[PDB]
């Protein structure tokens, strides 16, 4: 995955589970969750944005 | 009549509280679940939302009509 | 008094240490993020339950998390 | 007939209700003066009177004993004036309604802007997409033959 | 009247369970409270947050349920008393005409069978049911409290 | 490049209709939920959040000001259009006595024609109880060609405020300096619209209403009646009725206004003839007043060394238990636009109760006191619209706390000192409530038991231990006996409420002695129990709108907002606003046991008919005295017995107040659904609601969420008014206009 | 005039403290102004600061934070505040390592950190009877 990619979520505990974001930035150094995705539809608490895990994230074909 | 259909009612809504409670505190999917298939119980926790839109469809069917002639009758 | 819990998903945005109207939560270093810090809550004995702290967190589902429990008259709000 | 009741062309508390209110709405039509407007409208009220229990009776209608039309809905074709015909009616209109609505959401929901379309109609668009619905039992039934109609995975779920 | 009353008791079954199915499913979590399970059965809320969370346990669908379950009661225990008053007093007529139009029920059997027991004790005197008529102010009183 | 306006400031442009939300910072970006719809009609007159500008909110308020007089002058131009062509006012002028007042036709569509009721003179309509006919037949209009030239002047006139407002707003609007004259804006108020305003309709009075309405009153037919500008044009049609325009002007110029007591009169009562106060009196009541609001117009200091200063004579009021006393209140209310609509609306409503008061009591228009219906509605609407504006009052008084009041400028003023011991007067309110509630309801509730378990001789009763109102009795008594002693000038009560004789007119009674007996003790008492539960809900709300023991910053939590969290034990509704709701619903309690406790009073001891013999018969036959005095009385005698005419109504010409009888009542339980339940409950139903959506691809891209808290608690309470008001006005309207 | 002289200028509220802040705790905050600038008391209404030393006594730690997060709008830092107990037992609260708990200080561990997101919870059922 890389900037501009588009993936899945695969976190059970998020308000975009099962649905496809845009992938802003993988970070390259040693944290927890690098991968930032964008969303269309804002969660509950009006973001649209979150940092997800490598394996939390499925790249869409 | 009205004292048990009163005792009914109360019943009727106790069994769905302790069902709301064990899905809270007793439920353990694991136990329901074989290698990755859901049992005949954790699969009602998976169309729940299908569940859920048809009871608050058919609501809205009855409400809707039921009160639609009662308030053309008026 | 009750319980609040910090998980992993901290970015260190601050956020919820300056929302904090008890003084519960601080701001510890941390290895785990960009901003090299995450949220503590050492004072979970002051904190009030307001849950102000996972209001202002923008992470997903909350990287603070309050579970009410016993009650305390600091953790009531009695002045009196 | 069905379910007891009888034609309301021969039922004497039908035609008694017909009597009452005629007479009622004459009774009220003899306090008023001459040919003014107030006894026009009471003698439009009887004739428009007359002519709903005239219809109702030649309408292969089932009166009860309170000499009201009752309805035979168990799906009957003799009766299917009653419910049957405005049922297909009211799927018609509101499965057009429905089809209409989500062609236009699917189709705003393609730009830009999805959720400004949305308060601010695309009058251009909505009108071509309303007029487009007299198809949609066609239109349905050439859209889940393709698998067009229904999402499959991408649908969100909670976390049980 | 008996075809619209039963559809109005199907309707007030569907809803009972429609909320107490929907606190049971969603008791574990959902989209608004992932970890649902977490807080257990009964919480007051998961906070102003996210919008807002009154009434998000499962605790409080019982809550909610138990009005729908009483208006529901209502309705059966409605029907059943109007329609057994109408067939001991002789005036089944009165039911079968007037039960298809809520005006027909708030006249014909609230409004209609209420005067003996508003009249048990009256500036001229009590009967037997004096007591009825105080349960029926009591009901009223403890009902209003409730909505306090 | 004028001192007082600035031209040109907004261009006048389609542009930004076309963009909503436009107005707000947050709202501007588009909607993303369906939350922003909601707070796009929350936000639009919220002038505050919109600008940082007191001048820029002052020229809005202005011309929305405007705006709101355009739709008032839009609504009048209608009843006056109404009253020329859909109704039968020239029929009730001939008959005023036996023809009930319609002017809404209805149109013969799905059979509901039924509506158009037999009014009388043959006429088919809906009966008016607006009192209009009444109003018109008291300003002189004898014709339908004066309503209709009314209506065209009404329909004028909303155009030219229109206009104004566009005016004031695009092509020059004032400066904050003009708004914030309030020496001047106060001078030209009191003399120019209420005294100039008082002259102008006296001078009316005189010379148009006085003959007319002397007239009509003689027996003089409406067609045979002079035009009314043939009364100014020639002294001798006036000069007949009242033989003292004879002499001209030359008496008032001269100082003998003693003259002119033929048409400016003191008599106090009602007139014999249509039961209605003086109009004379009228007229010489008007002249006073503007002779009055003139000279209190010439008080404060406007731009010559004249007058006086607001600041000085609130700066010099101190005193030793005041601290610094009223100073920094001139600041507070020429800088803050909600303290002044605070006071307003307060004292707005609370003049508006007076004057639902004060019509019933002394009728002031021809045959408006024999027209019940009439007097039950302008009664029930003036003191509803009052308790409204009285809670919106305090409303706006809570939001100057939180977001127009700054500490600084108010050291240790009386904000301050009443801000600094809030806790004593919300304790002693608290205790005073407890009192009331305890021994007015607790005494209903005593003769309620004690009737139940036959203790007749134990009740709280007249023929039992007696409250008897003597306090108000001795009042009573000092204004029947005002005429000759205390106003010794006058010729008759100011009104009969307080004694005298019995005053009908075509054998329906106008005004009577209103006797207080231990029934009206029971029931002022509630209502002054009542009023101190309203008025501690709201001074809770506005005293610790700020800060409190519990939320040390609510003043940074803004006016509007649903809790601080489940934290302190839970601390939902601790806002201002949602003190506001609490005494919104308390307001409705209160104004519907006044509303409750006058209907009965009247029907059941003023109103009635009077046999030729003196004997009075009245509506429900005295009932109140006695059977109002117990919870079960007022159910069964009032509530029970007077619904009969509601539920009855099916198949009449009164069946559609029936119908909004029980949709009110559907409203208001419908109510119960947002104000018992939670915001958490309706998102997480959404949610599945939002699955099948998206599994049948229809899911809006605008994504639908639940009612925020307070617009759930806005919803309920609105929904609440809503069917209790509407159910209390379908079952007084039936009551009143069958009987 | 008052107590202590390096009290605020207040007229007194009542909205202070009650009979539990003599017998269980009570809340001092401290801090030092340039200026006499006027202030809303967490409590009541309008006191005045002293051009110098200020100190203010409250029921709970909630006032006293509320309180030095009014005085941040007056550009004022180094407020202070402790809890004391029925005897003078003081106990510094606020700053407690002498940075703000927004900024990073060395020396301080995560208390209450799980290293695993919301999602990795143990299930309720298998926390029972513990
Ligand atoms: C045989 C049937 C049965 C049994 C064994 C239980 C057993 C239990 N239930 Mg349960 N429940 C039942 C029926 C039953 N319930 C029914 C029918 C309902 C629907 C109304 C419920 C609704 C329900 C809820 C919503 C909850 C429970 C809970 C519980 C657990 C704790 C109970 C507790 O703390 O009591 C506490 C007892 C009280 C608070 C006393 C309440 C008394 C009420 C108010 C009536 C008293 C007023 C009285 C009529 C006065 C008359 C007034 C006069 C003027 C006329 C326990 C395992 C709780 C739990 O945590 O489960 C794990 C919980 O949250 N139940
Ligand atoms: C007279 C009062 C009243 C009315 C009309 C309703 C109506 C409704 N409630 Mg409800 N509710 C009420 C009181 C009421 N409630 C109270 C007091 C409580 C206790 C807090 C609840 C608690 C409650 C819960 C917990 C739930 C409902 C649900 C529903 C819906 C059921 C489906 C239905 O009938 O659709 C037809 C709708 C109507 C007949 C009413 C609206 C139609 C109007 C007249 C259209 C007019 C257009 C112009 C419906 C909107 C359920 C729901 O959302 O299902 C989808 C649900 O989950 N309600
Ligand atoms: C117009 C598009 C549209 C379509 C195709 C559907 C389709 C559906 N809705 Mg639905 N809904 C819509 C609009 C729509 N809805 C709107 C606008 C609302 C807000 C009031 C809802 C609220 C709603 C609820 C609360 C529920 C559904 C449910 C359902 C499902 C069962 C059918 C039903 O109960 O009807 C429900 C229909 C209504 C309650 C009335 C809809 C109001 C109007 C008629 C629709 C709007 C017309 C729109 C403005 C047209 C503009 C298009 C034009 C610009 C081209 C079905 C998937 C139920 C479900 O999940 O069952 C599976 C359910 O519980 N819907
Ligand atoms: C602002 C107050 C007000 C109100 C509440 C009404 C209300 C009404 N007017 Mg009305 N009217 C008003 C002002 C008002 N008018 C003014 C200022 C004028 C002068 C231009 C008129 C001139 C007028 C005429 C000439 C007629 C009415 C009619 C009506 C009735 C039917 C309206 C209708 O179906 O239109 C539907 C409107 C639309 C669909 C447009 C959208 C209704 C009771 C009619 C009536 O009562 O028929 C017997 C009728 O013939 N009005
Ligand atoms: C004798 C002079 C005079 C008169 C009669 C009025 C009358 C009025 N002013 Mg006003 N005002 C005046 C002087 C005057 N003002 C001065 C000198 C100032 C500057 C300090 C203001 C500042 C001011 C503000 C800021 C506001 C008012 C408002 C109002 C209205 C109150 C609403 C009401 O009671 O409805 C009674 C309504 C009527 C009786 C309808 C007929 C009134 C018409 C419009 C005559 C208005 C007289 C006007 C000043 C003449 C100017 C004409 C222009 C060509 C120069 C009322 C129309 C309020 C309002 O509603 O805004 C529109 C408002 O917000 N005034
Ligand atoms: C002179 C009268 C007056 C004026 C100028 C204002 C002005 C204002 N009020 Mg206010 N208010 C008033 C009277 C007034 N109010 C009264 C009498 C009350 C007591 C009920 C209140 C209670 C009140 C509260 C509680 C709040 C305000 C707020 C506001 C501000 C924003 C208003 C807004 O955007 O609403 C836009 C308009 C609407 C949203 C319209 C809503 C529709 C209403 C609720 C229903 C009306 C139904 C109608 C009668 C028809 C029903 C018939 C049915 C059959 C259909 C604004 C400064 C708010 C604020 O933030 O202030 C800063 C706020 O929170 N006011
Ligand atoms: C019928 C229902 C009902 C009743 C009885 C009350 C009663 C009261 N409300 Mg209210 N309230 C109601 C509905 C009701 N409310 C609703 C629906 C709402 C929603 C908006 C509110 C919202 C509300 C607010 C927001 C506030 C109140 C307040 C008050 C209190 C005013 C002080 C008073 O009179 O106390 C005296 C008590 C009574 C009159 C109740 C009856 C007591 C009897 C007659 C005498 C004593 C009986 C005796 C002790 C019995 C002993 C025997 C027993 C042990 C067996 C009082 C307790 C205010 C408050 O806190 O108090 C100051 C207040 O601020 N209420
Ligand atoms: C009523 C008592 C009254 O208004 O006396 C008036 C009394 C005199 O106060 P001052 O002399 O300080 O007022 C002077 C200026 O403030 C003018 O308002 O005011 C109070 O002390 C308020 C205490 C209310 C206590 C409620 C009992
Ligand atoms: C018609 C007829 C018949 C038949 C009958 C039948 C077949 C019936 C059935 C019936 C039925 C079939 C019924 C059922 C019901 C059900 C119910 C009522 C249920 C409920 C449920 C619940 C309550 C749940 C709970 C829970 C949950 C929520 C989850 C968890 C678990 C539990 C389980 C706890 C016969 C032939 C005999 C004869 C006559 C005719
Ligand atoms: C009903 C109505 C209307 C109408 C109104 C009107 C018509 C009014 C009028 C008004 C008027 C018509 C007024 C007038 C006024 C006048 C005046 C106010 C005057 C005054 C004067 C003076 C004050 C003087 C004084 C003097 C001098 C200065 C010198 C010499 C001496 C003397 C003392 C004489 C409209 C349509 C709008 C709307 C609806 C309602
Ligand atoms: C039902 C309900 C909702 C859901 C209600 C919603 C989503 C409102 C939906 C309104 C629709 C979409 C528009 C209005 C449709 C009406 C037919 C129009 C009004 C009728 C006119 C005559 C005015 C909440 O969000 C809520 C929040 C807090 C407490 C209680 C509740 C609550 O009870
Ligand atoms: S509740 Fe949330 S905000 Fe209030 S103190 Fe505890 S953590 Fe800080
Ligand atoms: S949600 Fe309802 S309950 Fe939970 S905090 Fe906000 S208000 Fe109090």
């Amino acid at each position: 995955i890389q900037k501009g990619s588009t993936v899945r979520i695969l976190r059970k505990e998020s308000y975009w589970y099962n649905e496809s974001g845009t992938v802003v930035v993988v970070d390259q150094s040693k944290v927890r969750y690098p991968v930032l995705v964008r969303f269309t539809k804002v969660n509950y608490a009006g973001t649209n944005t979150n940092n997800f895990g490598l394996n939390e994230v499925e790249e869409v074909v | 009549y009205t004292h048990h259909q009163y005792i009914a009612g109360f019943l009727m809504v106790g069994a769905f509280a302790h069902g709301a409670i064990f899905f809270v505190r007793d439920y353990d999917p694991a136990v329901n679940t074989r290698n990755g298939e859901k049992n005949v119980l954790a699969r009602m926790l998976e169309h729940k939302e299908a569940i859920i839109s048809h009871l608050s469809w058919v609501s809205l069917f009855l409400g809707f009509h039921t009160l639609g002639i009662y308030v053309h009758n008026d | 008094s009750h319980t609040v819990k910090i998980y992993d998903t901290c970015i260190g945005c601050t956020q919820c240490v300056r929302a904090c109207p008890t003084d519960v939560l601080e701001m510890v270093p941390w290895d785990g993020c960009k901003a090299g810090q995450i949220a503590s809550a050492p004072r979970t004995e002051d904190c009030v339950g307001c849950k102000r702290c996972e209001t202002a967190c923008p992470t997903d589902f909350l990287s603070v998390r309050v579970y009410l429990g016993g009650e305390t008259t600091r953790s009531l709000g009695l002045a009196y | 007939d069905i379910g007891g009741l009888n034609p309301c062309k021969d039922s004497e508390v039908f035609q008694k209700r017909l009597a009452k209110t005629v007479k009622k709405l004459e009774n009220r039509l003899k306090k008023y003066e001459e040919g003014t407007p107030p006894q026009i409208a009471i003698q439009q009220q009887i004739t428009q009177t007359k002519q709903r229990f005239t219809r109702y009776a030649d309408s292969n209608l089932l009166c009860g004993n309170d000499g009201l039309p009752h309805l035979i809905t168990d799906g009957r074709w003799s009766h299917g004036s009653e419910f049957l015909l405005p049922s297909i009616l009211f799927l018609y209109i509101s499965g057009w309604i429905g089809w209409v609505g989500r062609k236009y959401i699917r189709t705003v929901g393609q730009t830009s802007n999805p959720t400004e379309k949305e308060i601010i109609i695309d009058v251009p668009l909505a009108i071509s997409i309303m007029t487009s619905g007299f198809l949609w039992p066609f239109a349905a039934w050439q859209e889940f033959l393709s698998g067009d109609l229904i999402a499959s995975d991408e649908t969100i779920t909670t976390s049980p | 009247g008996d075809f619209l009353v039963h559809h109005a008791i199907a309707l007030g079954l569907h809803t009972t369970t429609l909320i107490l199915v929907k606190g049971a499913l969603d008791a574990r979590g959902s989209k608004l409270m992932p970890d649902k399970k977490d807080f257990g059965y009964s919480f007051p809320c998961d906070g102003p947050g996210r919008g807002g969370t009154c009434d998000i346990s499962a605790w409080d669908a019982f809550y909610l349920a138990m009005f729908w379950m009483l208006n529901t009661i209502g309705w059966v225990t409605f029907y059943w008393h109007w329609k057994h008053l109408t067939l001991w007093q002789g005036n089944q007529v009165q039911f079968n005409e007037s039960s298809n139009y809520i005006m027909g029920w708030l006249r014909d059997y609230l409004w209609l069978n209420s005067s003996p027991l508003i009249n048990g004790y009256n500036p001229f005197g009590m009967n037997s049911l004096s007591v009825w008529a105080w349960m029926f102010l009591f009901g009223h009183l403890v009902w209003a409290t409730g909505f306090m | 490049k004028s001192t007082i306006v600035d031209f040109n400031p907004v261009e006048t442009s389609f542009e930004k209709w076309a963009k909503p939300g436009q107005f707000s910072r947050t709202l501007a970006k588009g909607p993303k939920t369906t939350t922003w719809i909601w707070n796009l009609h929350a936000d639009a007159h919220d002038f505050d959040i919109q600008t940082n500008s007191l001048q820029e909110v002052s020229r809005k308020i202005f011309s929305a000001h405007f705006g709101q007089l355009a739709v008032i002058f839009l609504w009048l131009s209608g009843m006056h259009f109404h009253g020329a062509y859909f109704s039968n006012y020239s029929a009730w002028l001939t008959n005023p006595t036996s023809t009930k007042p319609s002017a809404q036709i209805v149109w013969p569509i799905v059979g509901q024609e039924v509506l158009n009721a037999d009014v009388g003179g043959n006429f088919q309509g809906i009966q008016i109880t607006s009192g209009f006919f009444q109003l018109w037949r008291a300003e002189g209009i004898t014709s339908e060609v004066e309503l209709y030239w009314t209506a065209v002047g009404g329909l004028v006139a909303s155009f030219l405020m229109l206009f104004a407002g566009w005016f004031h707003y695009h092509k020059a609007a004032p400066k904050l300096e003009w708004f914030q004259n309030v020496e001047s804006m106060l001078n030209h108020h009191l003399a120019g619209l209420l005294g100039l305003g008082s002259l102008s309709w006296a001078g009316h009075q005189i010379h148009i209403a006085l003959p007319i309405n002397k007239l009509l009153d003689l027996g003089v037919s409406p067609e045979e009646i002079p035009l009314p500008y043939e009364f100014i044009l020639n002294r001798d049609l006036i000069a007949q009725l009242y033989p003292s325009f004879n002499k001209g002007l030359t008496p008032f110029f001269t100082l003998n206004w003693g003259e002119y007591s033929d048409f400016l009169t003191f008599k106090g009562g009602l007139n014999p003839v249509t039961g209605g106060l003086w109009l004379t009196d009228t007229a010489h009541h008007h002249l006073a007043i503007a002779v009055l609001f003139i000279v209190a117009g010439h008080m404060y200091k406007t731009n010559w060394f004249l007058g006086h200063s607001i600041k000085t004579i609130l700066e010099a009021h101190k005193g030793p238990f005041t601290g610094e006393g009223h100073k920094g209140l001139y600041e507070v209310l020429t800088t803050s636009w909600h303290a002044q609509l605070a006071i307003n609306l307060a004292l707005f409503g609370s003049l508006s109760i007076i004057v639902a008061h004060h019509m019933y009591a002394m009728p002031p228009y021809p045959y408006i006191a024999i027209d019940y219906p009439t007097q039950l509605s302008l009664f029930t609407h003036h003191v509803w619209i009052g308790g409204f504006c009285i809670v919106g009052g305090a409303a706006h008084g809570a939001i100057f706390f939180v977001r127009d009041y700054n500490a600084a400028n108010n050291y240790n003023n009386l904000i301050d000192r009443v801000i600094r011991h809030r806790d004593a007067i919300i304790s002693h309110l608290n205790w005073v409530c407890i009192f009331l509630g305890c021994h007015s309801f607790g005494l209903y509730v005593h003769n309620d038991t004690m009737r139940a378990l036959g203790r007749s001789q134990d009740l709280f009763s007249d023929n039992a231990i007696a409250l008897k109102p003597i306090f108000a009795q001795f009042i009573q008594n000092l204004h029947t006996l005002a005429p000759g002693s205390t106003a010794p000038n006058a010729l008759t009560t100011v009104s009969y409420a307080f004694g005298g004789d019995v005053i009908s007119v075509g054998s329906k009674i106008a005004m009577m002695p209103i006797s207080l007996g231990t029934a009206d003790f029971l029931v002022h008492h509630i209502h002054a129990f009542t009023i101190h539960v309203t008025v501690l809900i709201l001074l809770k709300g506005v005293l610790y709108s700020r800060n409190s023991r519990l939320i040390p910053d609510k003043a940074n939590l803004g006016f509007r907002f649903p809790c601080d969290g489940p934290g302190r034990g839970g601390t939902c509704q601790v806002s201002a606003w949602d003190h506001v709701f609490l005494g919104l619903f308390w307001m409705y309690n209160s104004i519907s046991i006044v509303i409750f406790h006058f209907s009965w009073k009247m029907q059941s001891d003023v109103w009635g008919t009077v046999s030729p013999t003196g004997a009075v018969s009245h509506i429900t036959g005295g009932n109140f005295a006695q059977s109002s005095i117990t919870i079960n009385g007022w159910l069964r005698d009032f509530l029970w017995s007077q619904a009969a005419q509601v539920v009855q109504s099916y198949g009449s010409s009164l069946s559609a107040y029936g119908l909004i009888f029980l949709g009110a009542h559907f409203i208001w339980a419908f109510s119960l659904m947002f104000l018992f339940s939670g915001r958490g409950y309706w998102q997480e139903l959404i949610e599945s609601i939002v699955w099948a959506h998206n599994k049948l691809k229809v899911a809006p891209s605008i994504q639908p969420r639940a009612l925020s808290i307070t617009q759930g608690r806005a919803v309920g309470v609105a929904h609440y008014l809503l069917g209790g008001i509407g159910t209390t006005w379908a079952f007084f309207l039936a009551r009143i206009i069958s009987v | 005039k008052l107590k202590q002289s390096d009290f605020p200028k207040f007229e007194g509220s009542t909205g202070g403290w009650l009979s539990a802040a003599k017998n269980e705790e009570k809340y001092v905050i401290i801090w030092t102004s340039k200026d006499a600038s006027l202030f809303e008391m967490p409590t009541g209404g309008t006191a005045k600061m002293n051009a110098g030393n200020n100190v203010a006594y409250f029921a709970r730690k909630e006032q006293c934070l509320a309180l030095g997060s009014q005085l941040r709008g007056f550009k004022i830092t180094n407020y202070k505040i402790f809890r004391i107990y029925p005897p003078l037992d003081i106990t510094l609260l606020h700053p407690f390592d002498g940075v703000f708990p927004e900024k990073v200080n060395q020396g301080r561990s995560p208390v209450g950190k799980r290293d695993a997101s919301i999602g990795g919870n143990p299930n309720p059922a298998s926390l029972k009877f513990q």
